[PDB]
């Protein structure tokens, strides 16, 4: 608790202007002090929380995805290196892993339990799986089924949740039916889940997109973009 | 080529 | 010393891999913990060293010009806000003057005093004279002063060394002598001095270029753009 | 804008 002595609206005022600053360490840190406050957040605050975490932990998977690529050659008439590529692999994986659980304890004492407006337990679900998903990028030991399956399960009672609650072109809901279907495609070795689901969730977007200004319609499309990108690549 | 996922903005 | 227990090619090894993964954190840990040994550098190691700790800096000479910008739009008709962007410009300022210390420190003990060859040298006097560059950057105090000339002094004997030495094509010499004009520049408040040491540098190159092989040729050259990018700036 | 230094690689 380094943050336990500095107020909750400076923590969120530092955070953004760490954002600013491209600073995202610094970012999470104050992002983990406003949490640990104790208060639920906004949805500006829920934002910065989410934003600050998936840049740290976005720089470690790209970092652990080089590291692990080096490794898998060193693997193949390649010559003997020593240790030293895989111990440094296995320093990024834990730093990754570190930052992972530091997420999720978050969301377990007490984010999710205290959400119960559909925007806030939702995107708190989301999270979860997400950040079980990037566990499950790592994992290879008798464990891998098990945080797939905790990824899996979040991000189900987030669906479940979304479909009662939200519009089909919720930005959120969007968000999370993009993950997921990574999570199906990349994880879970399910592609035509991955599709399907794509698929339906960019088909019943767009028929909701009358009902939209024009600035949701925008937030919404941007999403929708991505779910086309992937079947694209996927298809 | 990997999927896509949710934008962090 | 937390990387006393690890082997010296270790170290540069997984340097190495840092700067791959970028990972310029780990990067200059590494590099300092190979530093430590105490054995000398060669060529390949002095540039993994200062490649680590200029990327460093740098990102955090980018965040501190970020805030610092902020600061100074917060004490213009600007609504009172309290003390959140001062206190976190100052903590991105001593991380980053605590990472020229450390480089500094290095250089002291005890780099540049086992450098015998003009190479080193003339390379550990260049890298001091920049790492107080940078501290001169965010000086303020009754010590910006001594800041601004332990930079100079550090510069200066590079460049003695440098004349005397090397060609006026060498890469280092080259490189030496940009950083020095940006500080007499941005640092020396001394334009006419910047432009005539990029000028003088520039044209005695041009003039060695005929001596170089291809491939020194393309190294010698990319510096001089530099200096001509300045030139080309400043007047 | 700002005066270019040496390149770091
Ligand atoms: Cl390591
Ligand atoms: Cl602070
Ligand atoms: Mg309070
Ligand atoms: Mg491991
Ligand atoms: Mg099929
Ligand atoms: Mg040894
Ligand atoms: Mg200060
Ligand atoms: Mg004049």
């Amino acid at each position: 608790g380094a943050m336990g002595s500095m107020e909750r609206a400076s923590l969120i005022q530092k955070a953004k202007l760490a954002e600013q600053a491209e600073r995202y360490e610094d970012m999470a840190a104050f992002m983990k002090g406003a949490v640990e406050k104790g208060e639920e957040l906004s949805c500006e605050e829920r934002n910065l929380l989410s934003v600050a975490y998936k840049n740290v932990v976005g720089g470690q998977r790209a970092a652990w995805r080089v590291l692990s690529s080096i490794e898998q050659k060193s693997n193949e008439g390649s010559e003997e290196k020593g240790p030293e590529v895989r111990e440094y692999r296995e320093k990024v994986e834990t730093e990754l892993q570190g930052v992972c659980d530091t997420v999720l304890g978050l969301l377990d004492s007490h984010l999710i339990k205290e959400a119960g407006d559909a925007e806030s337990r939702v995107f708190y679900l989301k999270m979860k799986g997400d950040y079980y998903r990037y566990l499950a990028e790592v994992a290879t030991g008798d464990d891998k089924k098990r945080i797939i399956d905790s990824a899996r399960s979040a991000y189900q009672e987030a669906m479940d949740i979304s479909k009662k609650e939200m519009p089909p072109t919720n930005p959120i809901r969007l968000g999370l039916a993009l993950n997921f279907s990574v999570f199906h495609y990349e994880i879970a070795n399910s592609p035509e889940e991955a599709i399907s689901l794509a698929k339906t969730t960019f088909d019943e977007a767009m028929a909701d997109l009358h009902t939209l200004s024009e600035d949701s319609y925008k937030d919404s499309t941007l999403i929708m973009q991505l779910l086309r990108d992937n079947l694209t690549l996927w298809t | 080529q990997r999927s896509t996922s949710t934008p962090n903005v």
